[PDB]
RNA sequence: UGAGGUAGUAGGUUGUAUAGU
DNA sequence: AAACTATACAACCTACTACCTCAT
RNA sequence: UGAGGUAGUAGGUUGUAUAGU
DNA sequence: AAACTATACAACCTACTACCTCAT
């Protein structure tokens, strides 16, 4: 019965490296013999060294360092290891270990040249796993008879992943760019034709009172239904600006700066959306700065749009998905869309209290996950559209703005492996962990929720 | 159709010149650098506080396991992970009688009630540190449920702030934290479901105690010489109707895991109407002069390149005030970190969201970075639902976008109050909120300590 | 015919409830009572001071012998004696260059040099205590000898201005622990320790363990509710600044802990009347401080309070003392002095009186021979012939043998030095140090009451 | 059954370390056999050593010191230990201890080379730690720790010659009591018969000006030779007060209080001594607060008196001996005497600087002890005594004061033993430690000594 | 830990109560 | 001493920086 | 750590500069 | 408004309370 592991290193050097490897091996479930621990001072060495070399050991390990290169005990143990290796006919009996990088591959004695060296140079964890990968010293610990295997498997087999991997994967974002930007941004210098008490909110087309100018997107002869004062205004007074120069920043005039041009354009594109989206008869929930929009019961059939559910029911509340869009211009002509989710009690009116809404939102957070979010958002975007590749914006009676309904897609050079679905349960467990760590004045709303 | 160029996860140095990405697994494998000889713990509370504290420390003496070490690795017992001893004996106990607390409770003012408890706790540990003989390194204050609920301007900030002058390290532990067995509501479920994360609780508490002991748990992998990182706090002081302005501060990380953190000015300038959070030339000169002199103190040489982290945009007059105090060989870089920008990259097919380290570059002076998400080591997501990125901008200066991305991805791995793999914001801004809240809670502080054990 | 009565040598407790007589042998045999896990030492000084501290801190790792263990017991080692940890690693270090010292040495005011050098050390220590993260429990300061020979006390105002931040520190001279290469012009070490290395190691180790936070030894016989109030009468002396009476006080209650409070500056009786008769307000303030601190640290009222001083006590002060104290308790005042001469010579042989002899002249006044030959050490502590101390109790019903054995027990609680005994009781010994530190800076209003920040 | 720990070593060399190890081992529960605590004098040693080694010894501990490898006795003990460890066929019997860092590993004897010596060079605490864990790994039966037995043993063996005994020992003090005091005081109401500019110290006999009275110890006829106007004085105006009332504390009148009665008494005693020993013609020294005196060399025969040594010369400096007397009558009517030594250069004049005098006093202090001090004190008092039993004073042409030349002696109930002369040299070493623990501004006066 | 909540200001609009030449 | 029509700050019209809350 | 060295006053002596009815 | 003369503390006559340093 030979089941011991022999470690040979410089007496006063590598005591750390040896004692570490040494212990770690005894904690992994291996019987390991070392000078520092088992051969404590007060015992004889050489007779015992010969005894467990020729009777009890099964794997020989030498720590090759500059200090241990010419230490006498190291090559004495190496000579007895070579003798016992010839005795028990095992060409893999000596497993060398390398710690010192300053030495070359020929400075060590000729006994270590014949055999491969386990890479312990830059780090010791990969060296430990390379030592474990060796035959006759495999992951099976010393042929374990009875027990004490749960701790070691919990260490080794359940903590396998340490590095990364390379694979190509495709992600789609939440952004939606504008396809065909309109040619002309129109300014109407109404001057005395705009009453002082009139309100920009009321008109059915985008507009900004810019000093004495009204900066709109459509013609000047489409506001006839709300004031009869337009027909005295001639179109040659109104000025026109091509959007290419203000998109490229080339348009530099004292009237409107380039960043002021961008700010005006983004304000009217935001206004133009709400308007059309509102013209699409979809309901409306108040938010702090933007507005929330949700689908009511009875419009979407089967709770299925492109094989994706959008509405739902749990406990005694119905939940409706939604969005809130706001564009920008700096990286691309792109309109963003943010994901929102609004609940109700019977599908007609909303909750009276916002705290109930926030509580029920975070209650519904853990129920689903990323693919469901993407499915609901994409189904919402395709339901908002009427064509197949854009969205028709009711910007004017002649000019439409087309925005890419397909979200922008990117690709990644590096990725990871796809595991089973147990890690989703681990992520909901982590949600419960964040429940267990942070909490502040939660008693009153929990008591009042019933 | 563009690409997200990946940045490798930087490693953190451990003992014997070793590096591993996960601090929990690395601590369980190798251990910390400087071994302290042990800590003596002093506790203030009732008899139930002593019983719960002693039982919990006896429990964390022996090894304990979670549901799975995928998220939280094993806890091999305190001695087997840290190397120093902390047992039930030699614990200093300072009495708290419930009669005086109940007598003070009945007053109508919650403010005078908070004042008298903070006075009581400060008095107890000040006469502990000014006439007792036995050395107390870390003070563990425990509060029960009645005080925490019926006195709800918080305890922690003003406690630390009034303790700041005497330079005492202390740690506040709720009774809910370490007594989850019987912290039960009317239904029956524990409020603190710590049953499956006792390893996580032990890891966090032990790491905080060892950091407050005086030993460094882990350092950083690679810092180029002459480079220091400054994280500009702009914690909005909120004390009622005083002339308010701003109370900006900073965190410095140069060659270690220690942050020499100094106090910014009270801020009598740039009122909130012009509250775009800028520096006067005098105040900017003072700030960078303190940074340069601290670098000369702690490294005996002058820095080559200086980083500035912030949450708001910079200007030109602050920068030409800054540059008149820097030497001509130095380079200055400003970094803005935002969290409110919406950009969610969903995954077409798979069982996870977008992983950590995938960064989106749109220009040389600004780019996105995903510091939160999946990591192949931990095999789980630190986030919930879909993670949110952070937007990084270089407002002024000349540098490489990959370099600042690498530096921020390295800096987000130095959390010390919690033993977590990573966090969303960089730790220079994570520590910003608490250092500002502590320094702006008490008006009596003039020159505070720069070591970080008295804040977290 | 009159004889001399004997007081037995008092015992000092040790680890595991053990008692001995000599603290050095008991430390080598049993060890301290309450254990500390270790100490991280910090040093401020030049690189020569760092290498000298490392060479001693090392040397003291190894056992050091004396010529014999009868008087000078051997040093087994730091870990062997105290059961703690001390090494050459994890030592923080702050350096000082010689450009500033050479440039500023050529001034005309020596006190300005004392001020700016002490503030240099103080701000280095304070900055290290307030910015670095490594814990330091003791700070060891090395002073060069050029400023000692070319340039009121250094450590006095050093501890006084460090006292407002509560940091323990100790002062180590360069010739103390580097005496091998520090010789005069003739060629002999004027600080010669060729046989005395054991005493140096013992004293340094005991002081370091006391500043560590641990309790080396205590005294055993304590009846329920007895407190000794050693009243300082060291006279502050700062010229035209009205010194009057800056009396302080010690108290020993249940261990070797010394909880010293700040007595009032005392505008009563400016030094033209220095008879030290305390007015009722300040007297009751001092007694109330002692009684309230006893209530805090022991929860029970004192049955009997002893007062140690060096001058006589009159009636109005005692009546002021009595009213605040309740009806049950008893108060006694004891005067100790050295100036009274009575030397007793031995008829045959060449040895002195033995420690423990007592001479009684009345119920109120008596003598006590604290110093002399000791059977255990087989030598004498005193030089030439020992000089006794005159003990007299003013008024208050008590036994004279009790107070004699009480002061004899109190004599052995010296913590700065690892000696068998000193002459004066340790309350009056710490009196001078607490007075010198506390009246070197008026600018402090709530000083700490511990002992590690003073000795 | 064997349960005893054997320690072999050099008795007069490793005694300390061996005592420490034996006391720690007997305090930690292991019963230990050693030649310090057990092998006292008067016993046959070798047969007991062999019997305990080969009958009841389970482990052997040999100290490998510089003196522990050439002495014959440790070699013989190691030889019989080798014989018994060969009989038991156990290799865990001889446990070497090496305590000298100067000892190299190749000088050690052959039976100690094979076993690795336990380290005791750098430190002893972890050496005891590894000895203890090796012992508990070797499964030696142990007893529960009981340090009380160690306390009893340490009191028994190491405190034999160092404990006080019960014998009567006689001591003599420096106190000399008056046997005869003048019975009355003489208060002289001279009033106008004295000048206002009269200094009372110029009289031949003690007196003190006191309001309208002149207190003295002599009659009115004494002052005739110096004051011509005193011949008209009438003695009935003078008042007399019995000294028995004053010394017994039963006199308290409105005129003179008892406190001032005693103060006047002690004043006349003090300057009566001063004037008396001026009349002896012994030279004076200007002491800071008292009056110091010294006897000129060349007067006493052979520099001797009753075979005693009083004056001398050490290094071109004649040092003299002298006493100072101050009356104190608080416990008893006793005249005090305090000793001071005075240094002269040529035996006539005195050293100009008092620093030289202080340095010479402290330099010559250590060379003798209280035997010489008692001899010199008795010599000076016997010389000052013109009489044989007491001192004939000079306070009055008639009334005198007689204080005996022998001091009051007291005896003690318990004392110690008398050792050899090593103790006085060790007290000289105590003076050396008093040098080594305190020093202040010694440079200038040490440089001025040459 | 991140998504919803309130106060209210980055930086240009036009309504108050004076004064530039 | 007073004619024409702008000033002098400056409150306020759609929007971006922060502190506080709820809950897994 | 102890013995000489030194400024200054207990506490009731007798010289400065009044004022009391 | 003024005879006697001690007054009301006060400067100081020999020796008690603490310091402080010189070296063993």
């Amino acid at each position: 019965m030979r089941n011991k592991i022999f470690i040979s290193h410089a007496t006063p050097e590598d005591d750390d490296f040896t004692r570490w490897l040494s212990l770690k091996l005894i904690g992994l479930g291996y019987e390991v013999w070392c000078d520092i621990l088992f051969l404590d001072k007060g015992v004889d060495f050489w007779s015992t060294i010969e005894k467990e070399i020729r009777e009890n050991t099964c794997k020989f390990l030498i720590v090759s360092s500059t200090a241990g290169n010419k230490r006498e005990g190291v090559l004495k143990e190496l000579a007895v290891a070579t003798k016992v290796k010839k005795h028990l006919q095992d060409d893999m009996f000596i497993i060398p270990l390398a710690i010192d990088e300053n030495l070359s591959y020929d400075d060590i004695n000729i006994e270590i040249v014949r055999l491969n060296a386990i890479d312990f140079k830059k780090s010791w964890a990969k060296g430990l796993q390379d030592l474990l990968d060796a035959f006759e010293k495999q992951n099976v610990p010393k042929k374990p008879p009875d027990h004490s295997k749960s701790n070691l498997l919990y260490q080794q087999i359940f903590l396998h992943d340490k590095q990364a991997i390379e694979k190509e994967e495709t992600y789609d974002s939440n952004w939606f760019p504008i396809i065909s930007f309109p040619n002309e941004l129109r300014f109407h210098r109404y001057d005395w034709r705009l009453p002082k008490q009139f309100d920009v909110r009321t008109l059915a087309f985008p507009a900004i009172r810019y000093k004495e100018y009204l900066c709109t997107f459509a013609w000047e002869y489409d506001f006839i239904h709300q004031l009869p004062k337009t027909e005295t205004y001639n179109g040659q007074e109104s000025i026109r600006i091509s959007t290419s120069d203000i998109l490229s920043g080339r348009y530099d005039t004292d009237f409107i700066r380039n960043y002021e041009c961008q700010r005006l354009i983004v304000q009217l594109i935001n206004k133009a959306f709400e308007l059309r989206m509102k013209d699409k008869n979809v309901r409306e929930y108040q938010m702090s700065k933007t507005f929330a929009y949700w689908i009511e019961k009875g419009k979407l059939e089967k709770d299925k749009f492109e094989k994706i559910k959008l509405v739902g029911k749990q406990k005694n509340k119905y939940w409706h998905f939604g969005i809130s869009a706001a564009g920008k211009l700096y990286p691309s002509p792109v309109l963003m869309v943010s994901s929102h989710i609004i609940f109700t009690m019977d599908g007609i009116n909303l909750i009276k209290s916002k705290s109930i809404q926030h509580s029920s939102r975070r209650k519904q957070g853990k129920n689903w996950w990323n693919d469901k979010w993407r499915e609901k958002l994409l189904a919402f975007i395709r339901f908002l559209s009427d064509d197949q590749n854009a969205i028709y914006l009711n910007v004017g009676s002649e000019e439409k703005i087309l925005i890419s309904n397909k979200p922008l897609k990117f690709f990644g050079k590096m990725s990871y492996v796809t595991p089973s679905e147990v890690t989703l349960e681990e992520e909901s467990v982590l949600a419960d962990i964040n429940n267990f760590e942070e909490d502040t004045e939660d008693l009153d709303e929990l008591e009042d929720i019933e | 159709m563009k690409e997200l160029i990946y940045i490798e996860e930087p490693s953190i140095l451990f003992a014997h010149g070793q590096k591993c990405t996960d601090p929990r697994d690395g601590l369980a494998l190798f251990g910390p650098l400087n071994q302290i000889y042990g800590i003596k713990s002093g506790v203030v509370g009732t008899q139930k506080g002593l019983q719960i504290f002693k039982s919990y420390l006896d429990k964390i003496q022996k090894p304990i396991y979670n549901h799975n070490n995928i998220t939280r690795p094993m806890f091999p017992g305190f001695e087997a992970v840290f190397g120093c001893k902390w047992e039930s004996q030699n614990i200093v106990f300072k009495e708290i009688t419930d009669e005086e607390i109940r007598r003070y409770l009945f007053n109508a003012s919650t403010h005078k009630r908070t004042y008298d408890l903070v006075t009581l706790f400060n008095d107890k540990i000040i006469t502990a540190n000014k006439n007792d003989e036995e050395r107390v390194d870390v003070w563990f204050v425990i509060v029960p449920e009645e005080i925490y609920k019926y006195c709800r301007a918080q305890f922690h900030d003003q406690l630390k702030a009034r303790l700041l002058e005497h330079t005492i390290p202390t740690q506040i532990l709720r009774e809910s934290t370490l007594a989850w067995r019987d912290f039960k509501n009317t239904f029956g479920a524990p409020i603190r479901d710590f049953s499956k994360i006792e390893g996580h609780l032990a890891w966090t508490i032990s790491t905080a105690a060892y950091y407050k002991a005086g030993g460094k748990p882990w350092k950083l992998g690679d810092i180029r010489p002459g480079v220091c990182y400054l994280g500009l706090v702009y914690k909005k002081i909120e004390k009622s109707k005083n002339p308010q302005n701003a109370c900006c501060a900073a965190q410095m990380f140069l060659d270690n895991g220690d942050g020499t953190v100094f106090k910014g000015e009270v801020g009598p300038w740039y009122n909130p109407e012009k509250g775009e959070y800028h520096l006067k030339p005098k105040e900017a000169k003072a700030l960078l002069t303190q940074a340069l002199e601290s670098y000369k103190e702690q490294n005996k040489s002058y820095p080559k390149e200086v980083f500035i982290h912030a949450r708001t945009r910079f200007n030109d007059e602050e920068w030409n005030a800054f540059n008149e105090v820097t030497p001509k060989n130095t380079n200055l870089v400003g970094v803005t970190i935002t969290k409110s920008k919406p950009l969610k990259l969903y995954k077409t097919e798979g069982a996870f969201p977008i992983m950590r380290g995938n960064a989106y570059i749109v220009d040389e002076k600004k780019a996105f970075l995903w510091t939160l998400g999946f990591v192949p080591k931990l095999q789980s997501t630190l986030s919930m639902e879909v993670p949110n990125p952070i937007f990084i901008e270089i407002n002024k200066g000349e540098a490489e976008i990959q370099q600042v991305l690498k530096d921020i991805l390295a800096l987000t791995k130095l959390n010390y109050n919690a033993c977590i793999y990573a966090d969303g914001e960089p730790v220079t801004l994570r520590f910003a909120n608490k250092i500002g809240e502590i320094l702006t809670a008490s008006t009596e502080i003039k020159t505070p300590p720069l070591a970080f054990k008295y804040y977290i």
